[PDB]
């Protein structure tokens, strides 16, 4: 109720809008796809940097990479017991079940693809 | 929800009703008190178990007695 | 407008309500009939909010209560002149300052505690006081016992006439309640003449007195050969050989020459070599401009002159467009309820304290201060500890003003009205905040503690693996050691010894040197700074929901120290705000503990030790950039490491600190009966013994009762806090005594 | 030379014992000069110490194996070997000043019970009647078994009260 | 004078009063007989 | 009769992080489980 | 009362800003309280939902998450200004119940109309042991 | 120093056995709560009425007696 000017900013409503979680246009695929694309390449950042093997060159963005793949499976896993758990019972298709499901499957697609990117990137 | 029990030995004096916060109890037309008043729990599904009508009691014991058990939305004091 | 109005007379001197124990509040007015009535007399004696609803007689009380503090204070500290003046070795001390410790307080041979009269040197037995006492009267001038008499004989007779003075201004001459709002007068009296006439004299006693002595103290001539400082202050030839701007008698100061005093009235930032003390004439000339500022800023208000400055105009002036009514009803809030100025005086005198034990173990302000390791250590933890005692009794009484003193018909959208309005964000946010700081801090001690147990030391965020340094910290340390440099050019040095340069020792000991600053200083830093944040957020969360909450929407009602609302909505135990202040106390306690104990570890390992030809050799050797990194190593390196002193002082002077370990130890573990448990199990085994006393027909007429949810709250945390805060001192000081 | 252990004047760590405690009474002593009052204190806690440890030897008490004096508890085995008055006598003493305590404090709960508000006399004691019940304890055991003979000492089931079962 | 010996007659008052005669008493026993143990007449 | 060297390499990371997993799943979908 | 009154949505609300403790989810998932009150003057008054707001002469229309808050803004005006206001509970499908004044005359009176439930008409203490009541689903305070 | 030891054992075996049995013969009633038996075994509290109420419960007796059985082994 208490309106602020950071959370009613046009810029800032504008930021949200076209953001692939509100912009209510696709289908849940496309979502989980860009959205795993995005976590997944920001999520092997931290994978490539501080790991065990990081002394080790080379072996080290490997390892950073399927352990950044393991996270990925582990929150595609979370996603869809959430689905399944929480959408079981009675004008967004995200937010049915089925939708739920295609956008987990599209979140694990696009973090392997992401993954797979990062790998390229950093070996190049 | 929770379960409001109030027997015999209440006066009438009309304190529980007003240490309620949530409008539980009520006072009713009696013949065994000198106050011919008596206490009452028809709202007994939106107590939450305070306790706040034994404190008012005035009575050895209590003449109102709250019991907790079963717990929902109401009964929990959630405005979620 | 701005006048005296005082009543004569109001109240009469008379013991009739000295008998009765129960007379400022209605409901102990009918007498006691359970033992928890004795408690709520020791309770509400000072709660003159709830006694009367008059602001005139709690503004009455009020002035009549501080009378009696500052009574109680002068006493204490014409004790401690007196002590000084007779179960001292001052004089002993004056002549060698770095082989004879302080002692200011002896004991008498009774049942074997004269052992506690240890050697402490100068032909004297007693107990090594760690008040910094000694270097207090050195920086002062205080030479024989016969001033430190005549100072006790004159706080004495000081302390009498301020409880004469508040009699008086109670009983006699009581000030009504248009005196006690009259704010600007009151600001304009206490910066000129509470703090500003204050500076300029104490600065004239350094200048007159302090110096000379000092000087000749440095110098290394008899204390007693010294002359006399009324022959300072009466003949000029002495005071001119010593300083040669003397000779001009008051010309450069009102010729606007004051360059010629420059000799007297230096600005060598930094320490003395002689004595490894602040230099006096750098405080001479400090307290002058401190008095010269506090002149200026006196003049500031307007009370009765036309010129001046208005409180609720400036306060209604400073109006922003994204804050509405800005600091529009403030000003009757802080001239009506006294709750609001306890809690701002409470917060700033506490992180003023903070401010003074920083600054103090940074700059020693006293001559041989800094080679007592046990003064600085006792000084910083005592101060520390007093501000945050001061800091949270500051979110108690503004909570206290929350519930009680809050209109809300002044209220309506001023600044106030929107802390409240977004109080749910602000500790959504501090929340957040706080479990941030609280992971990136302890899960990183946790880190290094596995890492080091597994056997990765390259994984571990120490000064070897993962570089985290404080870059911020060290550079602006570097840009205070260039301060003289470049930005501060009439500075002779560095104005502290912790931004770099060299070693200043005293007597073969190290008074100070450069700190350097690496991953785990750090990392406690984060973790004091994360602590700092849980505490405020439950304080805030304690003052901003102490009216009304999602949980209980009636809980101004319940008022400001209530046990609980009843096991309703799951359980309302501990939701009042007392209950989050004796919360948060504990928080308190924790933070400054670690705080106490990054200070005392660090400055054992990198500041404190002696001084050879080959280097600085430190107490602990410098472990801590390597020990400090881990929970372990303050579990072995710094409490296992340490300790050994308290454990084996037994047999010795410093026995004492080892028994007091162990009754603190005591008090710790017996708070914990009362911070857990309620009250029906000990209601009922009253019950019980109540029978075992009526089978005997020795039953009490007071009918014993359980302490109180709330009184028994209290009772743990005050025991806690003792414990604990016992604990601390007396390792503390054992430890810095044997080995200091 | 029970318990399989020795007197305190034939042990020899009880002699050890001594003879360390006045090697660093000494040592702490020969720190100051003779005509200081540091050098008296030290010479009466070394004169005290010596009186203390002869008085401990020649009273019967033994010690085993560290030269600590220890006690012998039970009666009879302490009649037997004079070491009653090590604990058996100050039990019996105690025991004469706590029922000393108790008929005091009973004496008084009692006497200040039949006026209007007795709360009021146990908050805002009676000193006079205190000092007089204070001085009429000195035959304590005497009153309190004739208060047991007589049955006013304990009271009745039907008079205390008690608790719902 | 009366109102002054009430005071007095409060319990905290006559609680002190008990408190240095039984610790006075305690000490100069003490004193006088330094450090025994063993009632021995 | 004896296991293989590689049992520990198996049945340490199978207890470890695949059989909580599915029981963690499995009371995941109990808890939330609706009519 | 004689008659139920009937809420009214258009009612003005009192003149307030921006509520952080306000009207959550389960405002759209589940029931919410809306007090209604007749302020014959304009006056500043604290809301339970965070700090102070004026309530304009005439009807005035509030909404809150929870009956605890609606009571308690209900006896604060009664205590401070007398102002016997009354708050109906909204479910989720639209349904208006009636919730304080149950007979339009109080709790704290009787009125002669209402019956007497949940009254046991035996004096506390005397209810029987739970042993008595086992593997029944009884209470021995619900007989 | 076994003697001291023995008789601190002793000390918190009969404190436990203090508690355990109070717990268990204020079960069912005692002079706080009359009616403890139609509250059940484990219930919190009472509320803060007749001077305070919390931890009156055999099971909160039987939670105190775990702190001094712990100290005890
Ligand atoms: C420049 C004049 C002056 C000075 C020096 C003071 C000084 C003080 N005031 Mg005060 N005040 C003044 C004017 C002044 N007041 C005016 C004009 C008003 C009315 C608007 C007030 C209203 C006021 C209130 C309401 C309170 C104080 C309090 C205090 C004390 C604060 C505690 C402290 O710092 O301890 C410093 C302590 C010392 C330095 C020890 C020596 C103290 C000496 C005896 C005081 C001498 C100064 C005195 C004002 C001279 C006039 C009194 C004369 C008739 C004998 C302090 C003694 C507080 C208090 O009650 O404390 C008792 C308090 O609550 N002041
Ligand atoms: C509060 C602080 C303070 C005090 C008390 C003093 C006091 C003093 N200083 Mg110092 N001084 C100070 C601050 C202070 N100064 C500061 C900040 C500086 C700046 C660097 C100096 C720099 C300085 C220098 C460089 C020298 C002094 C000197 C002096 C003396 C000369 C006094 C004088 O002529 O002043 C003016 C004094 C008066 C006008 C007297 C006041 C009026 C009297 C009290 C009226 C009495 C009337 C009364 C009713 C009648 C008597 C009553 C009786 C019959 C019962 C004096 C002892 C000089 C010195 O020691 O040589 C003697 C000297 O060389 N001082
Ligand atoms: C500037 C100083 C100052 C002043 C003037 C006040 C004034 C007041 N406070 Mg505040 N307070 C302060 C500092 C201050 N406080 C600080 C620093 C804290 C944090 C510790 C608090 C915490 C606090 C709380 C939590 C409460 C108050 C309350 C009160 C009121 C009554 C206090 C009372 O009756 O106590 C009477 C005196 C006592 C109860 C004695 C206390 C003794 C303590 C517990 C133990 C002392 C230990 C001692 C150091 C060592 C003993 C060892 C032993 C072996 C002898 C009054 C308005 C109460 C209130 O109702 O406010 C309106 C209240 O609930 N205050
Ligand atoms: C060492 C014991 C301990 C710990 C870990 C906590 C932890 C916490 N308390 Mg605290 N608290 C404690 C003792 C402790 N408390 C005590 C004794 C008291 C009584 C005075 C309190 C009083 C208290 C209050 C009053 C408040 C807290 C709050 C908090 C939270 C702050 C979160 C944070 O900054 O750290 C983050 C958490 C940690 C660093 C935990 C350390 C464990 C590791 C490092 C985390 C990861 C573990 C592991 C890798 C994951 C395992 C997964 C699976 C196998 C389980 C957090 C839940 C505050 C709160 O609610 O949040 C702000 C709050 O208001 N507590
Ligand atoms: C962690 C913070 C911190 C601290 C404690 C210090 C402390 C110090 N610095 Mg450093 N500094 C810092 C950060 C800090 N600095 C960051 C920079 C980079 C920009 C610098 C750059 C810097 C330089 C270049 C120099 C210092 C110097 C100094 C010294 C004197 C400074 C002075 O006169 O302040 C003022 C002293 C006061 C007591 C003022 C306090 C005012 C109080 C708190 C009230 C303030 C209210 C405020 C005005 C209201 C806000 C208004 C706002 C809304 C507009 C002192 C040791 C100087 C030095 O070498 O020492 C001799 C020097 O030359 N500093
Ligand atoms: C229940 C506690 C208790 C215990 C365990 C002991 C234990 C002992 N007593 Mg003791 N005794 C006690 C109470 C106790 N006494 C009391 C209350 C009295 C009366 C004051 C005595 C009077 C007593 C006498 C008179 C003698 C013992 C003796 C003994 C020893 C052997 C007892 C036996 O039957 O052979 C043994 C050390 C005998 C002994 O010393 O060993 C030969 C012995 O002669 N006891
Ligand atoms: C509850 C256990 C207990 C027991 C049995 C004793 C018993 C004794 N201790 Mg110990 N003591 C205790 C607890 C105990 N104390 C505690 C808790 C402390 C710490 C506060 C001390 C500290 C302590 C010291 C420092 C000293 C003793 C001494 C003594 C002796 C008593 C001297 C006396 O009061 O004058 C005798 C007084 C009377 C007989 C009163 C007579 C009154 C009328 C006439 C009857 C005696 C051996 C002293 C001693 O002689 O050591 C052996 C001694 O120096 N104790
Ligand atoms: C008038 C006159 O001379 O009064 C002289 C005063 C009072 O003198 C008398 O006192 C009596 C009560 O004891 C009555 O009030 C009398 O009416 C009064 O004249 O005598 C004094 O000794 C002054 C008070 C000294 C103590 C002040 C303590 C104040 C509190 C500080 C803490
Ligand atoms: C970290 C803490 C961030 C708090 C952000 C909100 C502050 C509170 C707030 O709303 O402040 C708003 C404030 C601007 O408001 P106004 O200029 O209208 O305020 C003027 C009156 O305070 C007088 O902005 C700042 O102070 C900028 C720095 C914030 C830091
Ligand atoms: C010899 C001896 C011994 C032993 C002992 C014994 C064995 C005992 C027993 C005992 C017993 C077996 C007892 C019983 C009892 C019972 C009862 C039942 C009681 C009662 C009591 C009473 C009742 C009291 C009272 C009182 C009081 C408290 C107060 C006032 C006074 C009077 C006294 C009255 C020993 C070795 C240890 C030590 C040494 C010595
Ligand atoms: C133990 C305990 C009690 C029982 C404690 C009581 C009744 C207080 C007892 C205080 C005593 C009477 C203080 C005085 C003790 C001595 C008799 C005085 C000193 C004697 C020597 C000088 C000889 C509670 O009431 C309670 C309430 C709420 C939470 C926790 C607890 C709690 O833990
Ligand atoms: S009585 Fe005790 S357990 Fe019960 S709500 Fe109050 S504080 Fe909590």
């Amino acid at each position: 109720m208490l309106e602020t000017p950071v959370t009613s900013a046009p810029i800032v409503a504008n930021y949200l809008s076209n953001l692939p979680a509100y912009r209510t246009g696709v289908a849940p695929n496309l979502r989980g796809v860009e959205i795993g694309l995005a976590h997944g390449f920001l999520l092997a950042g931290p994978f490539i940097k501080l790991g065990p093997l990081r002394n080790v060159p080379g072996a080290a963005e490997v390892v950073g990479c399927m352990s950044a793949a393991g996270l990925v499976l582990i929150l595609a896993l979370c996603l869809s017991l959430y689905g399944n758990a929480a959408f079981q019972s009675t004008q967004d298709p995200l937010m049915s079940s089925e939708g739920w499901a295609k956008f987990a499957g599209g979140f694990t697609v696009g973090g392997l693809s992401g993954v797979a990117w990062a790998y390229v990137l950093t070996q190049v | 929800a929770h379960v409001v029990k109030i027997y015999d030995t209440c006066i009438g004096c009309t304190q529980c009703v007003r240490a309620c916060p949530l409008d539980v109890l009520e006072m009713v037309p009696w013949d065994g008190c000198k106050a011919a008043q008596m206490a009452s729990s028809p709202r007994t599904e939106d107590c939450v178990g305070c306790k706040r009508c034994e404190t008012a009691c005035p009575t050895d014991f209590l003449s109102v007695r709250v019991y907790l058990g079963n717990e929902s939305t109401r009964s929990l004091g959630l405005a979620y | 407008k701005v006048k005296i109005a005082v009543d004569r007379n109001p109240v009469e001197t008379n013991f009739e309500k000295w008998a009765k124990p129960g007379h400022f509040s209605r409901a102990l007015a009918k007498g006691p009939n359970t033992t928890t009535w004795i408690w709520n007399l020791h309770a509400d004696a000072h709660d003159f909010d709830n006694h009367t609803s008059d602001l005139e007689e709690i503004s009455r009380k009020v002035f009549s209560a501080h009378f009696g503090q500052l009574g109680i204070i002068l006493i204490w500290l014409s004790g401690m002149y007196f002590h000084g003046a007779r179960f001292s070795n001052y004089e002993g001390w004056l002549s060698d300052p770095t082989h004879i410790k302080p002692s200011a307080q002896v004991v008498w041979p009774i049942v074997g505690q004269e052992i506690l009269n240890g050697d402490v040197g100068g032909g004297f037995q007693g107990i090594q006081i760690t008040s910094g006492f000694f270097q207090l009267w050195r920086a002062s001038g205080i030479t024989s016992e016969l001033q430190l008499y005549s100072t006790a004989i004159g706080g004495l007779v000081l302390a009498a006439a301020c409880f004469f003075a508040g009699w008086f201004h109670y009983h006699k001459a009581a000030p009504k309640l248009e005196w006690f709002q009259n704010v600007e007068s009151m600001l304009n009296h206490h910066l000129a003449g509470l703090l500003g006439l204050g500076s300029l004299a104490w600065a004239g006693h350094q200048i007159h007195v302090s110096l000379p002595v000092n000087k000749l103290l440095d110098a290394g001539v008899d204390p007693k050969e010294i002359p006399l400082p009324h022959e300072f202050l009466l003949n000029q030839s002495i005071i001119a050989d010593l300083y040669p701007s003397f000779s001009k008698g008051l010309a450069p100061f009102f010729t606007l020459n004051w360059a010629e005093y420059s000799d007297f009235l230096t600005f060598k930032g930094g320490l003395n070599p002689v004595t490894g003390g602040l230099w006096l004439s750098d405080t001479a000339h400090h307290h002058l401009a401190i008095a010269v500022l506090f002149l200026v800023a006196g003049h500031q208000y307007r009370t009765n002159w036309g010129i001046g400055h208005s409180i609720k105009d400036i306060l209604e002036s400073h109006k922003g467009p994204f804050t509405g009514n800005g600091h529009a009803g403030l000003y009757e809030i802080l001239t009506t309820s006294w709750h609001a100025q306890l809690a701002i005086n409470l917060a700033l005198f506490g992180s003023l304290s903070i401010i003074v034990a920083h600054h103090m173990y940074a700059m020693p302000p006293y001559p041989y201060l800094a080679t007592d390791y046990g003064t600085q250590l006792s000084l910083f933890t005592h101060h520390m500890w007093i501000g945050g005692f001061c800091v949270v009794g500051a979110g108690a009484h503004a909570a206290i003003f929350m519930v009680r003193d809050y209109d809300p018909t002044n209220n309506y959208n001023n600044l106030l009205d929107r802390v409240i309005r977004h109080r749910d964000a602000i500790i959504s946010h501090l929340n957040w905040v706080s479990i941030f700081l609280g992971f990136h801090s302890f899960g990183l001690y946790i880190h290094n503690d596995t890492m080091s147990a597994l056997g990765r030391p390259q994984d571990m965020f120490s000064d070897t693996a993962i570089q985290l340094q404080p870059v911020f910290a060290q550079w602006i340390q570097n840009t205070h050691f260039t301060a003289p440099q470049l930005t501060a050019p009439n500075a002779l040095a560095a104005t502290s010894l912790t931004w770099g340069g060299d070693v200043v020792a005293v007597g073969g000991k190290v008074a100070m040197m450069p700190i350097a600053l690496g991953t785990s200083d750090f990392l406690v830093h984060h973790i004091h700074a994360f602590t700092i944040h849980v505490t405020v957020l439950i304080l805030l969360k304690g003052v901003l929901f102490a009216r009304s909450s999602r949980l209980i929407p009636d809980k101004a009602n319940l008022g400001f120290r209530f046990p609980c609302d009843g096991p309703g909505r799951g359980g309302t135990c501990q939701v009042s705000a007392w209950d989050h202040v004796f919360l948060g106390l504990f928080w308190m306690y924790n933070s400054l503990s670690i705080v106490i104990f990054h200070f005392s570890w660090k400055m054992q390992s990198d500041v404190w030790g002696t001084v050879t030809d080959s280097g600085v050799s430190h107490i602990t050797g410098g472990n801590f950039a390597q020990s400090a990194n881990t929970i372990n190593g303050w579990l072995r390196d710094f409490l296992w490491a340490q300790s050994s002193q308290v454990i084996q002082s037994y047999g010795s002077a410093l026995s004492a600190y080892g028994l007091m370990f162990l009754g603190a130890h005591f008090v710790w573990a017996f708070s914990l009966m009362f911070l857990f448990s309620g009250r029906g199990y000990w209601q009922e085994l009253i019950e019980s013994i109540v029978w075992a006393h009526n089978k005997l027909r020795v039953a009490p007429s007071i009918q014993p009762r359980a302490l109180s949810i709330t009184q028994g709250r209290a009772v743990g945390v005050a025991h806690y806090l003792l414990g604990g805060i016992a604990t601390t001192w007396s390792f503390f000081l054992a430890r810095i005594i044997a080995v200091g | 030379d029970v318990a399989g252990l020795t007197p305190c004047s034939e042990s020899k760590a009880y002699n050890k014992l001594e003879r360390k405690e006045l090697k660093t009474l000494e040592k702490r002593l020969k720190k100051y000069e003779p005509g200081s009052a540091p050098y008296l204190a030290l010479q009466a806690t070394k004169e005290r110490t010596q009186n203390r440890f002869k008085n401990y030897a020649k009273a019967g008490l033994l010690c085993g194996n560290d030269g600590l004096p220890h006690l012998i508890s039970d009666p009879g085995l302490a009649l037997r070997f004079n070491h009653a008055g090590e604990v058996f006598i100050p039990t019996f003493g105690f025991l004469y000043v706590a029922g000393y305590i108790g008929h005091v404090g009973r004496q008084y709960i009692i006497k200040s019970k039949e006026d209007a508000k007795p709360t009021d006399k146990e908050i805002i004691l009676d000193v006079p009647l205190a000092l007089q019940l204070a001085f009429q304890g000195w035959a304590w055991p005497l009153a309190a078994i004739q208060e047991l003979r007589n049955g006013s000492l304990l009271e009745k089931d039907e008079n205390i009260t008690v608790s719902p079962r | 004078m009366k109102d002054f010996t009430t005071y007095l007659s409060t319990a905290p008052v006559v609680g002190l009063g008990w408190a240095i005669f039984t610790s006075g008493l305690l000490i100069e026993i003490n004193r006088f007989f330094p450090d025994p143990l063993v009632f021995s007449f | 009769f004896v296991p293989p060297a590689w049992a520990p390499s198996l049945f340490v990371p199978l207890t470890g992080l695949v059989l909580p997993a599915i029981g963690m799943a499995w009371a995941f979908t109990y808890i939330q489980k609706e009519k | 009362p004689w008659k139920q009154p009937e809420l009214d949505p258009d009612t003005p609300s009192p003149i307030f800003g921006g509520s952080t403790g306000g009207l959550l989810r389960k405002a759209q998932v589940e029931e919410f309280y809306v007090t209604t009150w007749e302020s014959p003057k304009e006056q500043i008054f604290e809301m339970p939902t965070g700090g102070a707001a004026i309530m304009r002469k005439g009807p005035n229309l509030l909404k809150f998450a929870r009956k605890e808050q609606c009571l308690a803004l209900t006896t604060q005006l009664r205590t401070k200004f007398k102002m016997t206001p009354c708050f109906y509970r909204v479910y989720a499908d639209g349904k208006v119940e009636y919730l304080h004044p149950k007979d339009g005359v109080y709790p704290e009176k009787v009125n002669a109309g209402r019956v007497g439930v949940n009254q046991n008409m035996r004096s506390i203490g005397e209810n029987v042991d739970p042993i008595k009541v086992k593997f029944t689903g009884s209470q021995p305070f619900t007989i | 120093g076994d003697f001291l030891v023995h008789h601190a054992i002793a000390l918190g075996l009969h404190t436990t056995t203090l508690i355990l049995v109070k717990g268990a013969l204020d079960a069912r009633g005692s002079k706080l709560m009359p009616d403890k038996k139609d509250f059940g075994y484990s219930f919190p509290c009472d509320g803060p009425g007749r001077g305070g109420t919390c931890d009156i419960s055999a099971y909160d007796a039987f939670y105190l007696a775990v702190f001094w059985m712990l100290n005890t082994i």
